[PDB]
DNA sequence: CTTGACAAAAGTGTTAAATTGTGCTATACTGGGAGCCGTCACGGATGC
DNA sequence: GCATCCGTGAGTAGAGAAGCACAATTTAACACTTTTGTCAAG
C-alpha cells in the first residue's frame, strides 16, 4: 500500500532561478520537505559576502564623499550587492583593492583581480565619479552562511574601516507551494513545487543539493545514544 | 421519458443495420411481420399476397431470417443489452 | 472530576414540572382518575353538561356519569401497527319519556379519547405529536381609545372563540351609542329596551356622566315595549326574515343569552368581574327567565364606557397585548373545545332521530351516532396547526416542542394580521414568556416558549413566582401572581444584595409596572426567584448568558435543539445547574423508583430489588428511531449489585452523560484564523475527532411498500424478480426481503416485489428484439423497492405487518406492507454543521490530520479552530468566557456550573488560570525543561502589542498571558509559533442535524408533473432545481439568453425538445434547437377554457398552431 | 479568467457579438470534427489524459484561442446561410 | 423547475481559482449523465450507453475509469452556481468545477460578498448549460472571473475581506 | 430585548416589502434594452455639482462620492473646457475625468456638467448606448443588447434589505 | 419560452456570421469562376 | 441610499424614473380621433402629432 | 418451392347470470344554517 | 369635495343517512366455425 517513488522534475532557467517538482508524495509530506529546506537554503548555503568596507577620508557610515553622486551608504548598498566566488577551497578571506579617479563610472570589474577569486557580477554599478574625484576602496569579503548584521560582527580591519551587513546566502529567496494532486483512487497526495533564487555563485539546483545534504548529514546524529 | 425515449430510437437504429446484413426481400418480410414499416403484424396471407407467395413461403424466409440474426448477435453482440 | 459550583442567590423554589402545561392540563380536562361524583364542572365533562339534557320536547336524553377505559393497545404496539394511543368513552345516557314517565338507561360507546404520554405527548397513527398551547386574547370586557376620534373610547365584549359574536359600544359623534354586531350597526337603546330598562332607570344609572346619557334616549323605543322592540331589534339583526315573536326571541336568545351558544368562558367572566366590578352568575351576557330578557354585562360595560369617556377616576384603558389580558390554551382547552364541537353534532343528530319517531322501541344506543364526535376528536389530533409532528431529535427538543406558545393555529392570528404589536416583546412577558427563544423569520415573535419558572393557571394566565418582602426583609413566601396582579407592586431583582435575608443594599433595583426604578428596601414588597425565570429552558442552558447579544442568544437557544445525540456524548466543562433537570423531566432517562439494589444489568433490561421485595423490571429503549431519524436508545449505567437510592439514575438516555445533558462535545479550541478555512463561519476541525469518535452519531432510516390487489393481479413480494442475477438479489432472503445485518448501498434492493404488467401490445421493435432471442416475456415487473441514492447503511429491523394481523389495520386493497429500518453511523466531515450554545455555528470546510494543527508546547493539538472574525459583530462573548473557563478546567481536571447572570466572573476565571498555570507550565519544570525559544520570540511580540509586563522572567510574562486565556500556539505545519499569542481554550461544541448528507442532490433526468410536464421539486421525489422569476432576472441582465431558453424549454417542459436534448447528447451530437414549451400550451388551453381566444400570429398576422395539427378539428 | 478575454472583447464592438461568434464558430468545429480547423497542430488545445495528452474536446475553447490567431472573420451578411453550408461541407465533407 | 440541476451544502475553498468551484464527484455524476455515458462508450467502460447508464444505477458496479471519464467530460465546461435570494445578476456565476470528494460544494471565498453567502449551512443550487451557445455565454458573459465589477455602482465586487484585509492590513 | 425583537421583526417585514419593490421594478423596465448605439438626440440633462444649504443659506459642494454617482461613465452632451483640459462631446468621462471635474468645481469654473442619459433619449423600448454610458461591471462603455432595465431593478432592489426601515 | 430580444438574443448581434479564409476565398472563387 | 452609504449609479434610478413619466394625458384632441383625457403613451402621441403636422391636421 | 395435413389461436353467435337503471311506496308533516372579524395602504369607483 | 365599502397586493429557496320490485343493459360463460401457425410431404 506504500506510495510509488516520486518524480523529480526540474525547471532551472540561466544560473539564477530554477523550479524542482516532487510528485506524487504522501499527505502532508510537501510541507514536511519544503519547510526544513527552505529554512536550511535561507541559513546554511556556503557563501561569501562583503563584511567591511575602508574609504579613504572618510570617518562614519552616514557621510558623503566630495566627488561621486553616491554617498557612503549608497555604495555599502550596492557593495552589499556584490557577488564573488572563491575558487580555492582553503581560501577564506580576501580584501579587493578599488583605486578610482573621475570622471568615471566604477564598476565591479574595476575591483583589482585577486588570484582564485572570481566576480560573478562584473557590470554591478559601484559609484559615479565627477572630474577630480579619487576614490580609494580596501572592502573585506569573508565566507559565511546566512545573514549577519554589521553590528552583530563588527569587522574592522583598519581604524575608520566601515562594518557593512554580510549577505553570506547565496539563496536570495526560497517559496515553496504544496498542492493536492491524485494517482488512481488515492486523492490525498501532495504535489511538491520549490523555488529558489539565487545570486548566481551557485545554481539553484546545486543549493538544494546542499540543503538536501546538510538535512542528511544532521539526520545522522540520532546514532549513538548517549 | 427522455431515456425511455432515447433507448427507442438506439433500438431502432440497431436493428436496422441488423437487417442490413439480410437480403432485400428478407429483411422486408421481418419487417412486415413484426410490424416494422406499418405499426401492426401482418398475417402470412397478407404478406403472401404483396410479394405473390404462399403462407408457407413467408415461414420459411422469416425463420431463416430469425437463424442468421441469431448468429449476427452471437458474433456482433449488439442487441443483448436493449431487453434488460 | 470535581464539579465546582459558581453564584450567589438561593433559589427559595426548584423549577416546576417542566412538562406540566402539557400533563396538568390534559388531566384536568380528562378527569380520567376522579370518581363521577366528584368530577368538577371543566374539561370534557363541561362538555356533557352543557350539551345534555338533549330536550327535543317530549323525549329527554340525560347526561348521567362518564367512564374512560384502558386503551387496547400499549404504546410501544401503536407506533410499530400505526394506531393512535387512545382509551375507550363510555357514557351513562339515560332516556326519559315526559309523557309515560320511563327512564331507560345504558352505557353508549362515545368512540375513542386519545390518551397523553408520561412525558407530555400524543401517539397519533403511530406517530409522536405534540399539542402546542395557543396563546390569544383573553375574553371579558375592553376599554381600548378610538384611534380615529381623539377622546373617544369604545367598549369590546369578546367571548371564547367560536362561542359567540364580539360586541362592539361606542358613542356615536351624533351622540347615540351604537352597538356593533355581526358587522351590522344598530343603537345600543334599542337592546336595553329589550333587557327590560326605562327612561328613568337609565338616568339614575348613568345620568352623572355628563350629557352622555342624553345620546341613550330615543322616545321612540321607550314608548315601545320590550317585546315589540325585540321584533324590532330582530328586524335589523335579520332584514327580510319574516319577524314573528317566537322566531325573533329564539334569535337575540341565541345571540347573547343561550350558555350552549355563547360562552364567555370562566376566565372572561372573571376578567369581566374585575374589570366592571360585578359578579356575574353565568357566562351569557343575559339571562332569559319568566319569559323575559335580564341584563347582566351591558349596563355595567356602558357604565365604564361613559365613566372612561367623562375621565372619571379609576377608570384606564385596557392594553390588549398585556399578558393579564393574553390567557393560554393548553391541550385540555384545546381537545375540550374540538370535543364539545363533536358533542354538539352528536347532539344535533339525535334531535332528528327523535324528531323520526318510533319511540316505542328508542333505546339511548339508538339515538346517538358517535360518529360525529369520533371525527371532530380525530381531525384535532391530525389536521390541526397545534397538533404538530414532535420534534425529538433530542430530549431537549421534545422539552421545548411541548412548552412552545403559539399566535398562530384555528382561531389564532395570521401573519398578515400579525404586526409589530403582536410580534414584541411586552413588558409583562417577564418571567413568563422568554424575551429570547423565537424563530427568526417570518414567524419572529409569533412562536415563543414558557418562561423557565412559569405556569398556566386554571383561567389560562401565565403566573411567575416572587417572593415576599416585608420590613425590608425577604422571606421563603413565594406567591405565584398573574401579569396584572403584578403590575400593584414594587419588585426587586433576584441579585440584590442580602445580608442573611435581610436587603443589605440602601439602593435597590426594582420594577414598577414593567419601568426600571431605585426604591429603598422598605418600599420592596416582592423579589425575584432568580434571573431563570426571565428565560426559558433552552436560554437557561447557555452560560455567560449575560455577555451575549440577545440576536445570537437567540441562535445558540434554537440551536440546542438540533443537536444530534452522539454515541460519546459528553456534558459541557461549563454548565448553567439545569442539565440534571432537562434530563429528569424529559424521561428519557431510567432513574430508581426508591432504594434498592440491581439485581440483573443488561443492554436490553434492568432489574431492581427494592426495598420493599418487590422485582421491578425496565425493558431498555435500543436504537429506536425517533421523528427525525436519530437513533435513541438507553445505555445501562449501574452494575449488578449495586445499591441505589430514590432517584439515582439507573440508564442514560439520548444524549445525556450520567445524567446531565450532554448535546455534544468538549474539544480543545482554538480562536485563530487558519489559511483561509475559517472563512466566513468556516470551521477547521482536527482528524483526531474522527479517530476516537467524536461527533459520530446514529441515524435510522425507514423504508415502506406494499403488496396491493390489482385488477391484473396482486403484487408479490418475492426473492424471484424478473431480468436480475444473483449478485442484485444476494442479500434478500427466501422470503425477497433483505437480511438483517446486510449493507445496502444506493441501488441494493431492500424487498423485492413483481407487479403484473398492464395489458399493452409492445413496439414492433421490442416484438423483432424478443423474437430474436427467442425470450418469452413474463407477465410480471419488477417494482421492488430500492435504496434512494445517496442513502444506505446497516439494516438492522424488518417490520411486516399483513392482513388479518391483530391490531394491522391495512388499508383495503393492501395484503402486506413491509418496513426496513438502515442503520448509518454518521461521522463528523465537510458540510456537517457545528454549533455552540452562545450561536457561533458554522460547517466543517476542512479536516486537518493531527500533525497539521497548531499545538501546544507540551504537543497536545487543538482540536477546532474558530475564527476570532465572527466574534466582534455578533457581540457574543460568552464563547469567549466559556473557552476561558474551559481552558482553566482543562488543566484542573474540573468541571464547573455558572448559573446565568449569577456565576463565574472574570476575577474568579482568573485564579482558576493562575491554578491551571501552575500545572500547566509547573509540570514543565520537574520535567527539566524551560524556556522554550519560539516562546521567547512570542514574549517579545508580546510585550510590543502590551500584552505582558516589560521586564519580567519569561515565566511571568507567560503567566500573564495564560491569565488572558492566551498559550503560545505553535504551527504544526512549520514548528514555529505564532507570532502572537492565541486563546485556547475548552468549549462545549454541537453536531446539528443539518447534515450535508442528507442535502446533497442532482439531477440529470427525472420524474415530471402530471398538468406542466415540468420536474417535479424535491429530493425525495429526485426533483429538479427551481429556476425561479429572479433566477431568469439573473440570466436576462446576463445577456445570456440561449442559457434562459434551455432552461425555459429543453431543461423544464419541451417534451420533444427534452428527449432530442438527451438523444444528442448519448450520441456526441449537440443539443437542437428548442421548441415552444408545454405549459404555454396549457396556457393558451386554460385561456381557452375562460372564453378567450388566444392566438399566436406571424409577422403577416396569419395563425400560428402551436398545436401541431392536434386540435384542430 | 478565460485567455486573452480582453483581447477577446477587443475585437467586437458588443461583448454579445463575441459569444455569438465564439458559439456559432464551436458548433462548426463540433459538425466538421474539428477538421476545418485554423490552429496549426501545435496550436491545437490539448488535454492531459491518464492515456497520454489528446485533443481538447471542448469546441468553445477551441473557438476562443481560434478567434485569438485572428485568421477567422466574422461579420453580418458575409455570406448567404445556404452557401456556407454546401461549400464548407465541400472542402470538409467529414 | 430545471433538469440537469443540484443542490448542496456550501463550505470555503480557499485553494480555489475565482473561475474555479468544487464540485462533489457524485453530483457531477449525475449532472453530467448523459454526458458520462457517450464517454463511457467511447472508452471501453460500457459498450453502449444502455448498459453504461445500467452501470451507474448501482453503487457498487460503478469503476474507477468511470471517474477518469467523467474528468474528461467536464473539461472547459462550467456550472452555474446559485444561492437564494437571487436578488441582482452575480446570484448567478459560472465557474469551472474541480471534482472533489465529499458531498459539499467549495466556493471561492472572494464571491461570497456577491452572493452573500457564508458558510454557516448555506446552500447553492447547481445548474449544467447544455449547449455551445449556454456555454459560451456562461463562460464568457458569467464567469466569476469576468465579473468584477458591481453593475449597480461600478466598484470592486470580488474584491478582498475578512481575513485577506486582517492579514494584508497585520 | 425590546430592541432585539423589534429590529427581528423589522428584518421579516423589510425583505417581503423590499422584495416586492423588486418584483415592480423589475415589471416596469424589463422591455428597455440597449438597442442602437445613439439615438441622435440633442437633450440632455445637468448634473449640479453644488446643491443648497439651508444652514448657510448658499451653494455647498456635494460629495464626492455623490458627484460620482451621477457623473461617473456617463456621456457628454456638450464640450466641456476645464482647467486647461478640453473634454469634448460624446466623451465618455472616467472617473479621472469625474474627479477633474470636481477639482475644476471647486476652483470655479463650472457649476453643472451636461451629460446624456436615459430621462433624455429618444430611442424607442430602451435606451441607446450613448445615452446610457458605460457598462459600470466593465468600465467601459455599455454594449448593444444589454438589459440595463434588469440591471437597474436589480440594482435598486438589491440593497433595499440594508435600509433603515 | 423565446430568445429574448436581449444580449445573444438581440438582433444587433444574433445575426452575426462566423468564417474562416479558407472557405471565404472558396466562396468568393465560386462566384468568380461562374 | 445615501443615509445607509449604499452607492448605486443615478442612471439605474433614471431608467425607472423614465418609465415612470412614459404616459402622458390628452388635454385637446384636436384633429384627430383621440379624447381628452384619455391616456397614452408620449411616444405614440409625438409621433401621431407628427402625422398631424405632415397634413396640417 | 406448393400441399397437404394437423392443434391450436382467434373470431363469433347464443344464452345465461350479473349488473345497472328506473319507478314507487297514501296519517300528516309546508321559509336554513353556520358564523359570529387582532393589518395595512393602495387605487377606483359610487354615490352623498 | 368627501366619506366608505370593495378589490387589490404584501421576498426567494427547500422541506415537509331506505328498501324493493321489475325492466333494461352489460358481462361472461359457452358453443361454434375461421384463421393462423406449422410440420411433415413431394
Ligand atoms: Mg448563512
Ligand atoms: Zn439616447
Amino acid at each position: 500500500s506504500k506510495l510509488k517513488a516520486p518524480v523529480f522534475t526540474v525547471r532551472t532557467q540561466g544560473r539564477e532561478y530554477g523550479e524542482f517538482v516532487l510528485e506524487p508524495l504522501e499527505r502532508g509530506f510537501g510541507v514536511t520537505l519544503g519547510n526544513p529546506l527552505r529554512r536550511i537554503l535561507l541559513s546554511s548555503i556556503p557563501g561569501t559576502a562583503v563584511t567591511s568596507v575602508y574609504i579613504e577620508d572618510v570617518l562614519h557610515e552616514f557621510s558623503t564623499i566630495p566627488g561621486v553622486k553616491e554617498d557612503v551608504v549608497e555604495i555599502i548598498l550596492n557593495l552589499k550587492e556584490l557577488v564573488v566566488r572563491f575558487l580555492n577551497p582553503s581560501l577564506q578571506t580576501v580584501t579587493l583593492l578599488l583605486k578610482a579617479e573621475g570622471p568615471k563610472e566604477v564598476k565591479a570589474r574595476d575591483f583589482l583581480p585577486v588570484a582564485d577569486v572570481e566576480i560573478m557580477n562584473p557590470d554591478l554599478h559601484i559609484a559615479t565619479l565627477e572630474e577630480g574625484g579619487r576614490l580609494n576602496m580596501e572592502v573585506r569579503v569573508d565566507r559565511g552562511v546566512g545573514y549577519v548584521p554589521a553590528e552583530k560582527h563588527g569587522i574592522k580591519d583598519r581604524i575608520n574601516a566601515i562594518p557593512v551587513d554580510a549577505v553570506f546566502s547565496p539563496v536570495r529567496r526560497v517559496a515553496f507551494q504544496v498542492e493536492d494532486t491524485r494517482l488512481g483512487q488515492r486523492t490525498d497526495l501532495d504535489k511538491l513545487t520549490l523555488r529558489i533564487w539565487t545570486d548566481g555563485s551557485v545554481t539553484p539546483l546545486e543549493a538544494l543539493n546542499q540543503a538536501v545534504e546538510i538535512l542528511r548529514e544532521h539526520l545522522t546524529y540520532f546514532s549513538n545514544p548517549q | 421519458s427522455p431515456v425511455d425515449a432515447a433507448t427507442q430510437s438506439l433500438l431502432s437504429e440497431e436493428l436496422e443495420k441488423a437487417l442490413s446484413k439480410l437480403s432485400e426481400r428478407e429483411a422486408m418480410v421481418l419487417k412486415l411481420r413484426k410490424g416494422l414499416i406499418d405499426g401492426r403484424e401482418h398475417t402470412l396471407e397478407e404478406v403472401g399476397a404483396f410479394f405473390g407467395v404462399t403462407r408457407e413461403r413467408i415461414r420459411q424466409i422469416e425463420n431463416k431470417a430469425l437463424r442468421k440474426l441469431k448468429y449476427h448477435e452471437s458474433r456482433t453482440r449488439k442487441l443483448r443489452d436493449f431487453l434488460d | 472530576m470535581e464539579i465546582k459550583r459558581f453564584g450567589r442567590i438561593r433559589e427559595v423554589i426548584p423549577l416546576p414540572p417542566l412538562t406540566e402545561i402539557q400533563v396538568e392540563s390534559y388531566r384536568r380536562a380528562l378527569q380520567a382518575d376522579v370518581p363521577p361524583e366528584k368530577r368538577e364542572n371543566v374539561g370534557i365533562q363541561a362538555a356533557f353538561r352543557e350539551t345534555f339534557p338533549i330536550e327535543e320536547e317530549g323525549l329527554v336524553l340525560d347526561f348521567l356519569e362518564y367512564r374512560l377505559g384502558e386503551p387496547p393497545f400499549p404504546q410501544d404496539e401503536c407506533r410499530e401497527k400505526d394506531l393512535t394511543y387512545q382509551a375507550p368513552l363510555y357514557a351513562r345516557l339515560q332516556l326519559i319519556h315526559k309523557d309515560t314517565g320511563l327512564i331507560k338507561e345504558d352505557e353508549v360507546f362515545l368512540g375513542h379519547i386519545p390518551l397523553m404520554t408520561e412525558d407530555g405527548s400524543f401517539i397519533i397513527n403511530g406517530a409522536d405529536r405534540v399539542i402546542v398551547s395557543q396563546i390569544h386574547r383573553s375574553p371579558g370586557v375592553y376599554f381600548t381609545p378610538d384611534p380615529a376620534r381623539p377622546g373617544r373610547y369604545i367598549a369590546s365584549i369578546i367571548p371564547l372563540p367560536k362561542r359567540g359574536p364580539w360586541i362592539d359600544l361606542e358613542v356615536e359623534p351624533n351622540g347615540v351609542v351604537s352597538m356593533k354586531v355581526n358587522k351590522r350597526k344598530f343603537p345600543l337603546v334599542l337592546l336595553l329596551r329589550v333587557l327590560g330598562y326605562d327612561q328613568e332607570t337609565l338616568a339614575r344609572e348613568l345620568g352623572a356622566y355628563g350629557e352622555l346619557v342624553q345620546g341613550l334616549m330615543d322616545e321612540s323605543v321607550f314608548a315601545m315595549r320590550p317585546e315589540e322592540a325585540l321584533i324590532r331589534l330582530f328586524t335589523l339583526l335579520r332584514p327580510g326574515d319574516p319577524p314573528k315573536r317566537d322566531k325573533a326571541v329564539a334569535y337575540v336568545y341565541g345571540l347573547i343569552a343561550d350558555p350552549r351558544r355563547y360562552d364567555l368562558g370562566e376566565a372572561g367572566r372573571y376578567k369581566a368581574e374585575e374589570k366592571l366590578g360585578i359578579r356575574l352568575s353565568g357566562r351569557t351576557l343575559a339571562r332569559f327567565e319568566d319569559g323575559e330578557f335580564k341584563d347582566e354585562v351591558f349596563l355595567p360595560t356602558l357604565r365604564y364606557l361613559f365613566a372612561l369617556t367623562a375621565g372619571v377616576p379609576g377608570h384606564e384603558v385596557d392594553d390588549i397585548d398585556h399578558l393579564g389580558n393574553r390567557r393560554i390554551r393548553t391541550v385540555g382547552e384545546l381537545m375540550t373545545d374540538q370535543f364539545r364541537v363533536g358533542l354538539a353534532r352528536l347532539a344535533r343528530g339525535v334531535r332528528e332521530r327523535m324528531l323520526m319517531g318510533s319511540e316505542d322501541s328508542l333505546t339511548p344506543a339508538k339515538l346517538v351516532n358517535s360518529r360525529p364526535l369520533e371525527a371532530a376528536i380525530r381531525e384535532f389530533f391530525s389536521r390541526s396547526q397545534l397538533s404538530q409532528f414532535k420534534d425529538e431529535t433530542n430530549p431537549l427538543s421534545s422539552l421545548r416542542h411541548k412548552r412552545r406558545i403559539s399566535a398562530l393555529g384555528p382561531g389564532g392570528l395570521t401573519r398578515e394580521r400579525a404586526g409589530f404589536d403582536v410580534r414584541d416583546v411586552h413588558r409583562t412577558h417577564y418571567g413568563r414568556i422568554c424575551p429570547v427563544e423565537t424563530p427568526e423569520g417570518a414567524n419572529i415573535g409569533l412562536i415563543t416558549s414558557l418562561a423557565a419558572y412559569a405556569r398556566v393557571d386554571e383561567l389560562g394566565f401565565i403566573r411567575t413566582p416572587y417572593r415576599r418582602v416585608v420590613g425590608g426583609v425577604v422571606t421563603d413566601e413565594v406567591v405565584y401572581m398573574t401579569a396584572t396582579e403584578e403590575d400593584r407592586y414594587t419588585i426587586a431583582q433576584a441579585n440584590t444584595p442580602l445580608e442573611g435575608n435581610r436587603i443589605a443594599a440602601e439602593r435597590v433595583v426594582a420594577r414598577r409596572k414593567g419601568e426600571p426604578v431605585i426604591v429603598s428596601p422598605e418600599e420592596v414588597e416582592f423579589m425575584d426567584v432568580s434571573p431563570k425565570q426571565v428565560f426559558s429552558v433552552n436560554t437557561n442552558l447557555i452560560p455567560f448568558l449575560e455577555h451575549d447579544d440577545a440576536n445570537r442568544a437567540l441562535m445558540g437557544s434554537n440551536m440546542q435543539t438540533q443537536a444530534v445525540p452522539l454515541i460519546r456524548a459528553q456534558a459541557p466543562v461549563v454548565m448553567t445547574g439545569l442539565e440534571e433537570r432537562v434530563v429528569r423531566d424529559s424521561l428519557a432517562a431510567l432513574y430508581a423508583e426508591e432504594d434498592g439494589e440491581v439485581a440483573k444489568v443488561d443492554g436490553n433490561r434492568i432489574v431492581v430489588r427494592y426495598e420493599d421485595g418487590r422485582l421491578v423490571e425496565y425493558p431498555l429503549r435500543r436504537f429506536y428511531r425517533s421523528n427525525q431519524g436519530t437513533a435513541l436508545d438507553q445505555r445501562p449505567r449501574v452494575v449488578v449489585g449495586q445499591r441505589v437510592r430514590k432517584g439515582d439514575l439507573l440508564a442514560d438516555g439520548p444524549a445525556s452523560e450520567n445524567g446531565f445533558l450532554a448535546l455534544g462535545q468538549n474539544v480543545l479550541v482554538a480562536i485563530m484564523p487558519f489559511d483561509g478555512y475559517n472563512f466566513e463561519d468556516a470551521i477547521v476541525i482536527s482528524e483526531e475527532l474522527l479517530k476516537r469518535d467524536f461527533y459520530t452519531s446514529i441515524h435510522i432510516e425507514r423504508y415502506e411498500i406494499e403488496a396491493r390487489d390489482t385488477k391484473l393481479g396482486p403484487e408479490r413480494i418475492t426473492r424471484d424478480i424478473p431480468h436480475l442475477s444473483e449478485a442484485a438479489l444476494r442479500d434478500l432472503d427466501e422470503e425477497g426481503v433483505v437480511r438483517i445485518g446486510a449493507e445496502v448501498k444506493p441501488g441494493d434492493i431492500l424487498v423485492g416485489r413483481t407487479s403484473f404488467k398492464g395489458e399493452s401490445e409492445p413496439t414492433p421493435e421490442e416484438r423483432l428484439l424478443r423474437s430474436i432471442f427467442g425470450e418469452k416475456a413474463r407477465d410480471v415487473k419488477d417494482t421492488s423497492l430500492r435504496v434512494p441514492p445517496g442513502e444506505g447503511g446497516i439494516v438492522v429491523r424488518t417490520v411486516r405487518l399483513r392482513r388479518g394481523d391483530p391490531g394491522v389495520e391495512l388499508k383495503p386493497g393492501v395484503r402486506e406492507v413491509v418496513r426496513v429500518y438502515v442503520a448509518q453511523k454518521r461521522k463528523l466531515q465537510v458540510g456537517d454543521k457545528l454549533a455552540n450554545r452562545h450561536g457561533n455555528k458554522g460547517v466543517v470546510a476542512k479536516i486537518l490530520p493531527v500533525e497539521d494543527m497548531p499545538h501546544l508546547p507540551d504537543g497536545t493539538p487543538v482540536d477546532v479552530i474558530l475564527n476570532p472574525l465572527g466574534v466582534p459583530s455578533r457581540m457574543n462573548l460568552g464563547q469567549i468566557l466559556e473557552t476561558h473557563l474551559g481552558l482553566a478546567g482543562y488543566f484542573l481536571g474540573q468541571r464547573y456550573i455558572s448559573p446565568i447572570f449569577d456565576g463565574a466572573k472574570e476575577p474568579e476565571i482568573k485564579e482558576l488560570l493562575a491554578q491551571a498555570f501552575e500545572v500547566y507550565f509547573g509540570k514543565r519544570k520537574g520535567e527539566g525543561f524551560g524556556v522554550d525559544k519560539r516562546e521567547v520570540e512570542v514574549l517579545r511580540r508580546a510585550e510590543k502589542l502590551g500584552l505582558v509586563t516589560p521586564g519580567k522572567t519569561p515565566e511571568e510574562q507567560l503567566k500573564e498571558l495564560f491569565l488572558q486565556g492566551k498559550v503560545v500556539l505553535y504551527d504544526g505545519r512549520t514548528g514555529e509559533p505564532i507570532e502572537g499569542p492565541i486563546v485556547v481554550g475548552q468549549m462545549f461544541i454541537m453536531k446539528l442535524y443539518h447534515m450535508v448528507e442528507d442535502k446533497m442532490h442532482a439531477r440529470s433526468t427525472g420524474p415530471y408533473s402530471l398538468i406542466t410536464q415540468q420536474p417535479l421539486g424535491g429530493k425525495a421525489q429526485f426533483g429538479g432545481q427551481r429556476f425561479g422569476e429572479m433566477e431568469v432576472w439573473a440570466l436576462e441582465a446576463y445577456g445570456a439568453a440561449h442559457t434562459l431558453q434551455e432552461m425555459l424549454t429543453l431543461k423544464s417542459d419541451d417534451i420533444e425538445g427534452r428527449n432530442a436534448a438527451y438523444e444528442a447528447i448519448i450520441k456526441g451530437e449537440d443539443v437542437p434547437e428548442p421548441s415552444v414549451p408545454e405549459s404555454f400550451r396549457v396556457l393558451v388551453k386554460e385561456l381557452q377554457a375562460l372564453a378567450l381566444d388566444v392566438q399566436t400570429l406571424d409577422e403577416k398576422d396569419n395563425p400560428v398552431d402551436i398545436f401541431e395539427g392536434l386540435a384542430s378539428k | 479568467a478565460e485567455p486573452g478575454i480582453d483581447k477577446l472583447f477587443g475585437m467586437v464592438d458588443s461583448k454579445y457579438r463575441l459569444t455569438v461568434v465564439v458559439a456559432k464558430r464551436a458548433q462548426q468545429l463540433l459538425r466538421h470534427g474539428f477538421k476545418n480547423t485554423v490552429l496549426e497542430p501545435e496550436e491545437r488545445p490539448k488535454m492531459q489524459t491518464l492515456e497520454g495528452l489528446f485533443d481538447d474536446p471542448n469546441a468553445v475553447t477551441w473557438a476562443m484561442k481560434e478567434l485569438l490567431t485572428g485568421r477567422l472573420v466574422f461579420g453580418e451578411n458575409l455570406v448567404p446561410e445556404d452557401r456556407l453550408q454546401k461549400e464548407m461541407e465541400r472542402l470538409y465533407p467529414v | 423547475r430545471v433538469d440537469y440541476s443540484g443542490r448542496s451544502v456550501i463550505v470555503v475553498g480557499p485553494q480555489l481559482k475565482l473561475h474555479q468551484c468544487g464540485l462533489p464527484k457524485r453530483m457531477a455524476l449525475e449532472l453530467f449523465k448523459p454526458f458520462l455515458l457517450k464517454k463511457m462508450e467511447e472508452k471501453g467502460i460500457a459498450p453502449n450507453v444502455k448498459a453504461a447508464r445500467r452501470m451507474l444505477e448501482r453503487q457498487r458496479d460503478i469503476k474507477d475509469e468511470v471517474w477518469d471519464a467523467l474528468e474528461e467530460v467536464i473539461h472547459g465546461k462550467v456550472v452555474l452556481l446559485n444561492r437564494a435570494p437571487t436578488l441582482h445578476r452575480l446570484g448567478i456565476q459560472a465557474f469551472q468545477p474541480v471534482l472533489v470528494e465529499g458531498q459539499s460544494i467549495q466556493l471561492h471565498p472572494l464571491v461570497c460578498e456577491a452572493f452573500n453567502a457564508d458558510f454557516d449551512g448555506d446552500q447553492m443550487a447547481v445548474h449544467v448549460p447544455l449547449s455551445s451557445f449556454a456555454q459560451a455565454e456562461a463562460r464568457i458573459q458569467m464567469l466569476s472571473a469576468h465579473n468584477l465589477l458591481s453593475p449597480a455602482s461600478g466598484e470592486p465586487l470580488a474584491k478582498p475581506s475578512r481575513d485577506i484585509i486582517l492579514g494584508l492590513y497585520y | 430585548s425590546h430592541g432585539a425583537r423589534k429590529g427581528g421583526a423589522d428584518t421579516a417585514l423589510r425583505t417581503a416589502d423590499s422584495g416586492y419593490l423588486t418584483r415592480k421594478l423589475v415589471d416596469v423596465t424589463h422591455e428597455i434594452v440597449v438597442r442602437e448605439a445613439d439615438c441622435g438626440t440633442t437633450n440632455y440633462i445637468s448634473v449640479p455639482l453644488f446643491q443648497p444649504d439651508e444652514v448657510t443659506r448658499s451653494l455647498r459642494l456635494r460629495k464626492r462620492a455623490d458627484i460620482e454617482a451621477g457623473l461617473y461613465g456617463r456621456v457628454l452632451a456638450r464640450e466641456v473646457e476645464v482647467l486647461g483640459v478640453r473634454l469634448e462631446e460624446g466623451r465618455y468621462l472616467s472617473m479621472d475625468d469625474v474627479h477633474l471635474l470636481i477639482k475644476a468645481a471647486e476652483a470655479g469654473e463650472i457649476q453643472e456638467v451636461p451629460v446624456r442619459s436615459p430621462l433624455t433619449c429618444q430611442t424607442r423600448y430602451g435606451v441607446c448606448q450613448k445615452c446610457y454610458g458605460y457598462d459600470l461591471s466593465m468600465a467601459r462603455p455599455v454594449s448593444i443588447g444589454e438589459a440595463v432595465g434588469i440591471v437597474a431593478a436589480q440594482s435598486i432592489g438589491e440593497p433595499g434589505t440594508q435600509l433603515t426601515m | 419560452g423565446r430568445l429574448i430580444p436581449a444580449g445573444t438574443g438581440s438582433d444587433f448581434v444574433r445575426f452575426t456570421q462566423v468564417v474562416d479564409q479558407k472557405t471565404l476565398k472558396a466562396i468568393e472563387e465560386a462566384r468568380k469562376e461562374a | 441610499y445615501r443615509a445607509q452609504g449604499v452607492k448605486l449609479h443615478d442612471k439605474h434610478i433614471e431608467i425607472v424614473v423614465r418609465q415612470m413619466m412614459k404616459y402622458v394625458e390628452v388635454t385637446d384632441p384636436g384633429d384627430s380621433r383621440l379624447l381628452e383625457g384619455q391616456v397614452l403613451e408620449k411616444w405614440d402621441v409625438e409621433a401621431l402629432n407628427e402625422r398631424l403636422i405632415a397634413e396640417g391636421k
